[PDB]
């Protein structure tokens, strides 16, 4: 059996120290390894949508209730107004935010797209694999609609228990969603036919329709990867881009917090349905919860007062249910502003903000259907083995004092490497990796004092 | 209904909610304990007083 | 007699198709037609500003309901105090917006402004016509203030239906806006001022002060269309350019959902006056909605009863109606949020982040004040005519496999050109113009296996 708890201190991570400098060069600390590696996120886009009986709710249509309930008639007209205005707004929302997620054209999606990358993600000519596994870990009951209300009817399992088919007893409607899902798979399929060309410009327009590799590529040259490295490591990258992928099929488990999130949102919904039954048997101190049980036990005079308790109680009820609704739903629609932003950055383009997206620079995202929202996985760049190497601001001509050039993203750095005869170096800003100084990795400066003195030689300026 | 509760003659177009069919009832069903029986079988034997 | 409804299926509209090509050169698609259009949005930055009198929304100068009234004198404290500070807040976002809509500098305005440009946002010197098109066409009670008082009063028509004057009897009191009307004309001009421009660096400091005109072939520029393009269909342009602001004339109708927000917005703050006013007539179960009459008819040991009833009920309709008041003044302070950083994005600057302002890539947008908000209207680039043509990744000369070169922000595609006898083409990439390629549109690269190998004519470089 287990023994005793123990206390513990928070552990705290400290940061790589990287001593400054106090002359002309510096401590440079750069990576000399790297992993792929995963994020998740999940945004809701929607509410649920409802809407309620407002006689039924109240009452089971005994003719004493729908005499009484005269007098609050007006009640009911504003809760299914309200009702109906949410339900309104969340449409909107939802072609609003598609009008943005298509593209004018895409890519045709083929099987073995991606040439040696896995793509799990294409469809099966449907939605996708790991689609199917975000539904199959969800626990929501079974839909209604087609067949719907035979499926509720006495010819069906006793051991029916949905909320769904306790919709015919309680005046409950649950609205079907405004999307088919195959209309919904068929953006996302849009979605990752629209990658390539993401370089070239903002490519507002053009289409550059180039395989998916080449895209990569393209990328990471734009965040500082010397172009020699990545021709050298081209079946490497795919095979660690492969193993990050593939971790995508044990992702879904209780640990992951965003798919936590999507059961909490699954939750969110059923919470509020189950309040509103838990509620038909709140009796208000009325002599039953039940309006054919105080008719049956009281003479019309008393009767009449225990009814008008009982609606009371119902009503308020009603009220703030139409409350909560109206905050859900406002917070709903800005998570769903929250999820355009990112698909016309986070998707559609590569980022350089940080912040956004995984946390490891930013290379491509990919985006699928979850219930009540979308969610996003991306995949990010995260450096190892940080090495310290000496580095300088700039070189300069000392003959000739106003020839200086500084490094294109990336630092000079004094050669360690074997194969360079030049006391200096070129690497890339995200990779450690030498190469020679040229004229392609550098531009020309105005002279400043930190720039060495190079009495030798330079290629670029020759002279 | 729907003019009703918008207090008009012009409601905006769209699709709204009205109130569900109530159902049908039919005929009781009941359940009670029987086979009171009232134990006159004695008239039916020996000779009457 | 009109048919029956038609049920339909939700249309999909499909991507244009572009197949994916193996090999060193690839498909690509490009525009060959434009049109100029407009999006817009509303955002709504205020609340409008109102106060209450605890003192005579529950009772009118009644002694008996004054003295029961003192023991509940502290609610009162908190109602006041409580809208008070909600309008503190709606000041203090109205002048952190106009912090940053002012500027250190502009150009004068006269009328003319633009040019060809036909710019009917320019101000009948005034507000602007545009403006006034968006208040006539708002159904809005008639205004505030002066005359005010005097049009409760018998000096004016019968025919007043004015909720303002119920003010005077609710004891409702209207805060007036601080912007002034006048002084929010001054600061939409100085944003027009702005205008010409924003290109040149970062436009932080100094102010261009060029012709509008120039402006706009700066930002025709910046999204890849050429040079030479631009200065062909200069007339072209504006033609194009006033067809989509012509179309403004028809943009105030309920279809333009920008609009309906505006509409929108002002049927909210009368609604929310309307419910305080519905009830003062709300018994109850009070014999009267009057204190008076209730006082009146009773005995006072039996008539305080009344009143007490009639007081709870009041003093919870104001509890709810503040949380009212609260919650939206914090969606509007979010809202005036974001109209700021439309203001400092989208308006001072073209972006280039696509997302934000309408959806055509990014070039100039205007703002123009609106109730309780601003609307904003954006100018936008729709592509037209797509054509599919033939490019490859780059060029390199096959004598000497460092000499490689790449297109910027344009493309090498086959030529389809009888002006150029060379076989390849520079294009720009927001539209299909093919021209020479020379070292003004291209770079030099690091060599890759899908470049060119080009065994005659090139001329950059031209060994
Ligand atoms: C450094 O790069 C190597 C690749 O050569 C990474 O891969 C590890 O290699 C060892 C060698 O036996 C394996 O045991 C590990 O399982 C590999 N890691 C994997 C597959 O994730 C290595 O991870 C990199 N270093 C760091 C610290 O990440
Ligand atoms: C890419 O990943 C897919 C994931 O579907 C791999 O296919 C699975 O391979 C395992 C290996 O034992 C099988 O057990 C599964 O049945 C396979 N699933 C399907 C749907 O076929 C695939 O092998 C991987 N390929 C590469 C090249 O990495
Ligand atoms: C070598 O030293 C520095 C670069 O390492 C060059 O810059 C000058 O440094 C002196 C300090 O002795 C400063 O006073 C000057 O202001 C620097 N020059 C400029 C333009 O700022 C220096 O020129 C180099 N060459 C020599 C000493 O011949
Ligand atoms: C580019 O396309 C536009 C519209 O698609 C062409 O504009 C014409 O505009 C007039 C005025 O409204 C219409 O009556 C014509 O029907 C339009 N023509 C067509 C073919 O739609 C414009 O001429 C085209 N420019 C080109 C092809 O250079
Ligand atoms: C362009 O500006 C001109 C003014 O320079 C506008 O022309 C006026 O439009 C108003 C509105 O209908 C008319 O009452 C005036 O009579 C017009 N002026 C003249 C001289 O006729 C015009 O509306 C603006 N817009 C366009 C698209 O041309
Ligand atoms: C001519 O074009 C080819 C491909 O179209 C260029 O690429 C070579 O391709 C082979 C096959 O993979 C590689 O083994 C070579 O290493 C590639 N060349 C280089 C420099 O990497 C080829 O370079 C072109 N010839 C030139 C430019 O002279
Ligand atoms: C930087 O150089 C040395 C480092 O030991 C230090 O003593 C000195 O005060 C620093 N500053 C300057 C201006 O040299
Ligand atoms: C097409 O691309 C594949 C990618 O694996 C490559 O192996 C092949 O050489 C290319 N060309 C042809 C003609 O298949």
């Amino acid at each position: 059996v287990p023994g005793e708890m123990r206390l513990a201190s928070i552990a705290f991570n400290h940061p790589i120290q990287v001593d400054q400098l106090n002359s002309s060069y510096f401590k440079l600390s750069i990576p000399t390894n790297f992993s792929f590696g995963v994020t998740q996120e999940y945004i809701q886009t929607t509410i649920q949508k409802v809407t309620v009986d407002c006689k039924q709710y109240v009452c089971n249509g005994f003719q004493k209730c729908e005499q009484l309930l005269r007098e609050y008639g007006q009640f009911c007209s504003k809760i299914n107004q309200a009702l109906h205005g949410a339900n309104l707004r969340q449409d909107d929302s939802v072609r609003n935010l598609f009008a943005s997620v298509k593209s004018s054209q895409s890519s045709p999606i083929i099987p073995g797209f991606g040439g040696d990358f896995n793509l799990t993600l294409l469809e099966p000519v449907a939605r996708s694999a790991i689609e199917d596994l975000l539904f199959d870990k969800v626990t929501i009951a079974d839909p209604g609609y087609m067949q719907g209300y035979d499926d509720c009817m006495q010819q069906g399992p006793a051991s029916a228990r949905d909320l769904i088919c306790a919709q015919y007893v309680a005046g409950y409607k649950v609205l079907p969603p405004l999307m088919d899902v195959n209309m919904e798979a068929a953006y996302t399929s849009s979605l990752l036919g629209s990658i390539a060309g993401v370089g070239w410009t903002a490519g507002l327009s053009s289409f550059a329709a180039i395989p998916f590799a080449q895209s990569i590529f393209y990328r990471l040259n734009g965040v500082g990867i010397t172009q020699q490295v990545l021709s050298e490591n081209q079946k490497l990258i795919a095979n660690k881009f492969n193993q990050a992928l593939g971790a995508m099929q044990t992702g879904f488990t209780t640990t992951n917090e965003a798919f936590h999130k999507v059961q909490d949102a699954v939750n969110n919904n059923a919470q509020a349905l189950s309040k509103l039954a838990s509620e038909l048997s709140n009796t208000f101190g009325a002599i039953s919860a039940s309006i054919g049980d105080i008719i049956q036990r009281l003479d019309p005079p008393e009767q009449d007062a225990q009814i008008d308790r009982l609606i009371n109680g119902r009503l308020t009820t009603l009220n703030a249910f139409v409350a909560q609704q109206l905050v859900r739903s406002e917070s709903a629609a800005l998570s769903a502003q929250l999820a355009k932003d990112k698909v016309n950055e986070c998707v559609k383009a590569q980022s350089k903000r940080s912040g956004f997206c995984g946390q490891g620079t930013h290379i491509v995202s990919f985006v699928v259907n979850a219930p009540n929202g979308l969610y996003f996985m991306h995949v990010g760049y995260y450096p190892s083995n940080h090495i310290e190497v000496v580095s300088a601001y700039g070189l300069c001509d000392a003959a000739n004092p106003t020839n200086c050039i500084a490094p294109v993203n990336g630092y000079f750095i004094k050669t360690n490497n074997t194969r360079i005869v030049d006391e200096w170096s070129y690497t890339g800003s995200s990779f450690y990796a030498p190469e020679p100084i040229t004229s392609l990795n550098t531009k020309y400066v105005a002279p400043q004092v930190t720039y060495q003195n190079i009495s030798t030689n330079l290629p670029p300026p020759l002279l | 209904q729907l003019h009703c509760s918008y207090e008009s003659f012009d409601v905006e177009s769209g699709v709204y909610s009205v109130s569900s069919f109530e159902a049908k009832p039919s005929g009781s069903v009941v359940e009670q304990a029987e086979g009171v029986e009232c134990d006159f079988s004695p008239l039916l034997s020996g000779t009457p007083p």
